[PDB]
RNA sequence: UUGAACAGAGAGCAUUUCCGGCAGCAGAGAUUUCAGCUGUU
């Protein structure tokens, strides 16, 4: 009537969009649930920004690393 | 009538002193930060392009290197600067890695050396200084195992005896050597597994599951009384030396060239195996390989776990060194140069970043575990930038452009062609097995984590 | 941890027996909601307040006050930004403020172009071009600014050094800029839209509007899309990737006169020379509400960043408050019958004496709107225009030169490519539309290949047989007629045979309906000679 | 805008805010500077005339060689250009294709002719003189500074009588003859 | 940056404070305006002990105000809520950063030591030990501090 | 490798102690605050 939407597919956006749901997820609903929150400093507070940017493995840099010892005591 | 527009204070924003830094106000509002997804995407692309910019892992070599070609390397578990290279001509060398130079060079035997270990001998006689001299155990080919002393200039509390603390003889040519580090018991591998202690010149005990030559062995770094030893009839054998009983055996499909444990889990281990592959086993159920690392072209030669329990380094008989994560099962990094041929040993340094690599040429080249993390200590803002970029990349992993860029690497030419040949083979094999599953009634799905096991000696329910 | 700002802060979106995935989801939910609440806590740190004009009587209105009383009543800084030029020599003037709110660009209709700081009264550049200059804008800073001309579009330096004659923007009429793609968008009197990248200096694309001369142009910032108003009565949203229009809209009769869009990307105001105005909901595309009888065609309207509406219809200028709300009371209206409070009075009015508003624009981060008319420039004081509390990582209205060059290099390194402009700003993140909703695996793909290689036996392709539905709309017959007559295929042999089968079963059901031989009549001769077939 | 450092340069190779691919060397500007002309439209219209001449020469090439149509027409065009002033040597029809430049037409312009005949001193000064109205072409003067002139009026360009210019000239030679009030 | 982090940590006590009846929103935002000016002038370069003292004096004043305000407005002399020792250990943390950025001025050192002696209910005997250790290792040639 | 005490650091862990809410007593700093005493919640 007085609204007309285009249906054609933007191929360059089809490059920029994903392949499928990738392996470590199960559902594209989960995939968007992960890609929901931007992580940038210009979108959350600084405290949560560090809290989201603190990586899993961390070392002190210049010290000898030791295999873990059992604390049975 | 109340009229009040915006008032601005110049002394609220642009401050007074001519040195005091300019103030920054914020407002976190999605109506005032428009292109969130596209901005983070382009930031991720800039991140991975900068990683390809700084992709320079190779960092140098060792002195002048040996004269024949490195066949064994041992890292000092006590320090960080110290390693020992056993050549193939017959000279052992102790290396300082702070300035990349030789401490000392000994003509140890006349034939080859087979294996090294660096350690702390707990004599019942007296305790040698663990800050003044470090002690090597070198296993030869001509029926010899010798314990050696090295003067190390780590400290300067002080300011003799330059070599050959003691010798040990046998009948056969030993192949492997290592040390149960509590009270300095050490296992040697020749014809049969012989367990020796230091002061007695004789083997304290002997074990063997069968009558096969045994080529490599290793104690686990934690739960430190368990021995794992391979066997030239494509076998893995476990021993519990607190019992002095050979614990378990499995027969594979190809000879397992090397083995090591992960010091962060202490009951798993990696086996570098001749069919071009690496295997990840648990200590309880040997029936399933917990994983298979599957990105080489020829005989693998050696592996080692990471002190961080996450990285596995492997060196092929092909002119290449691969590095894998524990998870993914396809090699993240690959190093190589035209100046090295047939790497035979690769080891980690005890601070989870630097890789010692002894190839057949005689040099010993060391590498960075990350192509990006410059070793230099960095300021806070830069540290935050690098970490923010890394988590952003790890998030935006599976977009196709980032996938192509980060996965795109350089390999040498013969190896690229040989990978594509093996790929063509695997595609044909897929077609054949698919037709077989069409035709026959019921062939059970034999998974790739178990397509390489022929059998255990002890079984389960 | 419930607050009042979560409604605005929350980013909108669309269970297993796998323990690692369960822990991952609970982890991400916990930290996401902590982060959103923390930003709602950052709410307190905003320095200032909004500007407001409140009556406090019922005898007094809002609009009855004027610039005289307001300039007398508010501070010396605002009364000093209350600019008032007088340029009587050259023709009517058009205005664009830079994005930082710190550099005014004025263009007369005859040749005058001036670029000034306007605040401490420095004068960067002045040029007396003779040819009719039509429109102008700063593009990225206060260092590069583009004017149109009669025919070819020019890029000038900060000083007035001529830098570019962009050939392929013929007869350009309305400029604008996309600051996050370095994109100069020109709408011509050719019906062509031209997107040009100023970074590499390359035309990214053209677009062909089959309407006619482009009447008016405006950009939606929160989507970075171009809105054109043509002559037919259409307003059309475009993006520089595809050569078809993204969407069209029949918003006015006669020609469109002006378009404007709120920063929140959720409200559009259009005005049309059939003395009409429309207030549009952009997303979902429902024209919300419509004023039908203005006593002049509206020249130019524009949105505030706080929710004011500015309407310019000749020698008048009016401003309305809270207009873009959805409820059926916020209809903008010139008068309230008997003090009817549900109707929406004008919020601030003004006339000019003998001019005609050529156009108008808000200042970004003060609260004034600037009017360009036939001989002078004026900057009316308005209480609630701009958000007082800006943000200093994108637009720093107080900008030292070192900070300028740093922000500029950073944005060059942080540009978007021109192809990521669509109707929805999370699609660049989300999955493909065509691919599966649930993640399938090697086993699933082997299974579907086996199913598609079993489909030749189990007839999976052609729709199956039901004698129940009428033969006109019968799916087999519609499939058969959708296929042509000249080539005959094995699938067509199959569909012919099953349509014969549907005819047989439906005729048996017709016999059992009309009342022929029924109740399990079994044809045992067919039974007895099915032995050989 | 920064002399931006190593890594950011190798990321931002292709950016340039000053010279683009499409403004080919700023050729128009450089010629405009060398001959002191006044409008971008003057340059581009001279471009169009040059372009049409070259399409003519191209189709004349595409004709077969030994047609008297081709020979007579190309020779007639060479007469037209050699009398016009744009191209110098009448014989190389290659130089019809390859020597025809907006530089050549713009040097056939008026003020360059003044600097040719050493009337004025430099070209900008010649433009000042023609704007101020001291120089006449034959019997009438010129005020539009962008006059084209062929050879047969190059013969008649001169300064106007009873100008202070001609007064200064004949005064220095000590030959002002104020019966003509020159 | 660091200013942002310190204000972020400063929020929740103010949140609890206006959540209880004793403060209102405009008072809150004005207080945070003063706080931003202080902390930003503390974390830029060019600051000094006079800036530190002015900040600590301001916070002591707001503690007195909150005392009298709560006392009047709900007759509860000490509410079981975060705010109180939050303000106090904010003061102590300001003292700490003050000595670390300037270990030189004995006057400021002395104000810190006198505040810690005065609030002897909630001090750590060990913390006064830590301060004396710091002071003696930095100045050992101060027999008066001995 | 163990057994005891000695000297503690204060850089770990649990309060299952009691206190950080009051009427009366006096000591102390330059009006106001740090600890104890009695009963109270």
């Amino acid at each position: 009537q007085n609204v007309i939407i285009n249906e054609k597919v933007n191929k360059k956006n089809l490059k920029y969009q994903s392949s499928a749901v990738p392996f470590p997820f199960e559902n594209r609903e989960q995939y968007e649930r992960s890609l929901r929150m931007p992580i940038g400093q210009e979108w959350t507070s600084r405290a949560s920004h560090q809290e989201l940017i603190k990586p899993r493995i961390m070392t002190k840099p210049g010290q000898v690393i030791d295999p873990l010892k059992a604390p049975f005591k | 009538m109340k009229i009040k527009t915006i008032k601005r204070s110049a002394d609220d924003y642009v401050p007074v002193k001519s040195t005091q830094e300019s103030q920054m106000p914020r407002n976190l509002n999605p109506e005032l930060h428009p292109f969130e997804r596209a901005r983070e995407y382009t930031k991720a692309l800039n991140a991975t392009k900068l990683e390809r910019m700084f992709a320079k892992p190779f960092v140098g070599q060792l002195g002048y290197g040996h004269r024949d070609g490195v066949y064994a390397i041992a890292k000092n578990y006590g320090s960080l600067n110290k390693l020992a290279t056993g050549s193939a001509d017959g000279v052992i060398k102790y290396w300082n890695m702070s300035t990349r130079e030789e401490f000392v060079s000994f003509k140890a035997h006349y034939g080859l050396v087979t294996g090294l270990c660096v350690t702390q001998p707990r004599f019942h006689d007296k305790k040698p200084d663990l800050k003044s001299q470090n002690f090597m155990l070198s296993c030869s080919d001509d029926k010899t195992v010798k314990l050696w002393s090295i003067n190390v200039d780590d400290y300067s509390n002080k300011n003799n005896e330059e070599g050959l603390i003691r010798t040990f003889d046998g009948e056969s040519a030993f192949q492997g050597i290592d040390s149960h580090r509590e009270n300095s018991t050490f296992a040697t591998g020749g014809a049969k597994i012989h367990l020796w202690d230091v002061n007695r010149l004789k083997p304290v005990s002997d074990l063997s599951w069968g009558a096969d030559n045994i080529t490599s062995l290793k104690f686990n770094q934690n739960e430190t009384d368990i021995l794992a030893s391979t066997g030239s009839d494509n076998s893995i054998v476990l021993y519990d030396l607190r019992t002095n009983s050979p614990t378990q055996k499995i027969v594979q499909t190809m000879r397992t060239n090397a083995i090591c444990w992960n010091p962060m889990e202490a009951f798993n281990f990696v086996t570098a195996n001749e069919d071009h592959n690496a295997y990840y086993y648990d200590m309880r159920n040997l029936s399933r390989s917990l994983n298979v690392f599957k990105d080489h072209v020829s005989a693998v030669m050696d592996v080692d776990f990471s002190p961080t329990g996450d990285e596995i380094v492997t060196g092929s008989y092909d002119k290449s060194i691969r590095i894998y994560k524990t998870n993914h099962g396809h090699s993240r990094e690959i190093y190589h140069t035209k100046r090295m041929q047939h790497v035979f040993q690769v080891k980690y340094s005890m601070d989870s970043k630097y890789i010692i690599s002894g190839s057949d040429d005689g040099n010993v080249r060391l590498w960075r575990s990350k192509a990006w993390e410059r070793s230099n200590v960095k300021t806070t803002r830069e540290k935050n930038k690098l970490e923010y970029d890394e988590k952003l990349k790890e998030r935006f992993r599976h977009m196709p452009e980032i996938k192509r860029i980060s996965r795109h690497r350089h390999v040498p030419q013969v190896i690229k062609k040989a990978q594509e040949i093996k790929n063509i083979e695997l595609s044909s094999i897929k077609r054949r097995e698919a037709n077989e599953r069409r035709t026959r009634k019921d062939m059970p799905y034999i998974s790739e984590r178990k397509k390489q096991i022929v059998g255990t000696v002890h079984k389960y329910e | 941890k419930e607050r009042e700002n979560q409604n605005k802060f929350e980013r909108s979106t669309y269970q297993t027996k796998d323990k690692k995935l369960r822990a991952g989801l609970k982890k991400i939910d916990e930290q996401y909601k902590k982060a959103v609440s923390s930003a709602a806590a950052t709410d307190y740190l905003l320095p200032e307040s909004n500007g407001y004009l409140e009556p406090e009587n019922e005898l007094e209105k809002t609009f009855k006050v004027q610039q005289s009383e307001i300039k007398s009543s508010v501070d010396v800084s605002t009364a000093n930004k209350a600019l008032d030029l007088s340029l009587k020599e050259f023709g009517p003037y058009h205005i664009k403020y830079a994005k930082n709110g710190t550099h005014l660009l004025i263009t007369g209709r005859k040749g005058h172009v001036a670029s000034m700081d306007w605040r401490k009264g420095q004068l960067r550049a002045e040029l007396f071009l003779n040819e009719t200059c039509h429109s102008a804008t700063y593009l990225q800073n206060e260092q590069y600014f583009a004017v149109a001309q009669k025919k070819y579009t020019f890029i000038y330096d900060h000083e007035g050094t001529e830098l570019h004659r962009l050939k392929q923007h013929i007869e350009a009429r309305h400029l604008d800029f996309l600051p996050y793609h370095y994109l100069l968008v020109t709408a011509g009197e050719t019906g062509w839209l031209k997107y040009h990248d100023v970074s590499t200096g390359q035309l990214v694309s053209e677009l062909r509007t089959k309407a006619g001369p482009t009447m008016a142009m405006a950009q939606n910032p929160w989507n970075a899309v171009m809105h054109l108003g043509h002559s037919n009565g259409t307003v059309s949203l475009w993006s520089p990737s595809m050569p078809e229009p993204l969407v069209k809209l029949l918003s006015a009769r006669g020609p469109v006169n002006s378009i404007a869009i709120d920063r929140s990307g959720y409200y559009m105001a259009t005005t049309g020379a059939d003395r009409s105005m429309k207030i549009w909901d952009i997303r979902n595309f429902k024209q919300l509400h419509s004023v039908e009888s203005l006593p002049t065609p509206g020249t130019n309207v524009s949105i505030s960043d706080t929710g004011l509406l500015a309407l310019s219809r000749g020698p008048h200028v009016t401003l309305w408050k809270d207009a873009l709300k959805l409820s059926g009371d916020s209809k903008p209206c010139f008068g309230s019958m008997g003090g009817n409070p549900h109707r929406n009075t004008p919020y601030m009015s003004h006339l000019f004496a003998g001019n005609k508003v050529e156009n108008l624009g808000f200042v970004p981060f003060e609260d004034l709107l600037g009017v360009g008319h036939q001989t002078g420039i004026t900057n009316l004081i308005v209480p609630g225009a701009g958000e007082a509390n800006y943000d200093a990582l994108e637009l720093n209205p107080f900008e030292t030169k070192k900070q300028r060059q740093e922000q500029e290099v950073r944005t060059l390194l942080n540009k978007l490519p021109a192809d990521t402009i669509t109707l929805d700003p999370n699609s660049i993140g989300s999955v493909d539309k065509r691919s599966s909703t649930i993640r399938l695996n090697a086993k699933d793909l082997a299974q579907t290949t086996m199913d598609a290689n079993n489909k030749a036996k189990t007839n999976s392709d052609i729709p199956d047989v039901k004698p129940d539905v009428k033969g006109k709309n019968s799916g087999l017959r519609s499939f058969l007629r959708k296929k042509t007559q000249n080539v005959i295929d094995e699938r067509k042999l199959r569909v012919q045979k099953q349509l014969d089968k549907e005819k047989n079963i439906r005729k048996r059901n017709h016999q059992i309906k009309q009342g022929l031989i029924s109740e399990d009549h079994k044809d045992v001769i067919e039974e007895a000679l099915s032995r050989f077939g | 805008v920064r002399k931006l450092k190593h890594h950011e340069q190798k990321l931002l190779k292709k950016v340039d805010f000053l010279e683009w691919k499409q403004d080919q060397g700023h050729r128009d500007t450089q010629v405009m500077r060398t001959y002191h002309i006044q409008n971008r439209e003057d340059y581009h219209k001279y471009n169009r005339i040059c372009g049409d001449i070259r399409r003519l020469a191209n189709k004349l090439s595409l004709l077969p060689p030994t047609d008297p149509f081709r020979r007579k027409h190309e020779q007639l065009l060479l007469d037209k250009l050699y009398a016009m002033g744009v191209l110098t040597t009448k014989s190389k029809i290659s130089d019809l294709e390859n020597k025809v430049t907006v530089s050549a037409i713009c040097r056939r312009r008026l003020p360059v002719i003044m600097h040719r005949l050493k009337m004025a001193e430099t070209i900008q000064d010649a433009v000042k003189f023609i704007e101020q109205g001291h120089v006449r072409v034959g019997p009438n003067l010129i005020n539009d500074p962008a006059y084209l002139v062929t050879r047969n009026m190059e013969d008649y360009v001169t300064w106007v009588d009873n100008s202070k210019i001609k007064k200064t000239l004949l005064r220095y030679r000590n030959q002002i003859d104020d019966f003509d009030f020159s | 940056s660091k200013t942002r982090y310190y204000l972020e940590q400063c929020i929740p006590e103010m949140d609890d404070l206006v959540e209880k009846g004793l403060f209102t929103k405009n008072e809150v935002s004005l207080i945070m305006k003063k706080r931003t000016d202080f902390e930003h002038r503390l974390n830029s370069r060019g600051s000094s002990i006079n800036d530190y003292i002015k900040y600590i004096n301001y916070e002591s004043n707001v503690n007195k105000l909150r005392a009298k305000r709560c006392k009047r407005i709900l007759q509860v002399k000490k509410t079981n809520s975060l705010s109180d020792w939050s303000i106090q250990q904010r003061i102590g943390f300001i003292y700490q950063r003050g000595t670390n950025k300037f270990p030189q001025d004995l006057k400021f050192w002395a104000m810190y030591l006198n505040y810690m002696k005065a609030r002897g209910n909630q001090t750590s005997y060990k913390k006064i030990h830590n301060i004396y250790n710091q002071l003696l290792k930095l100045h050992p040639t101060n027999v008066d501090i001995w």
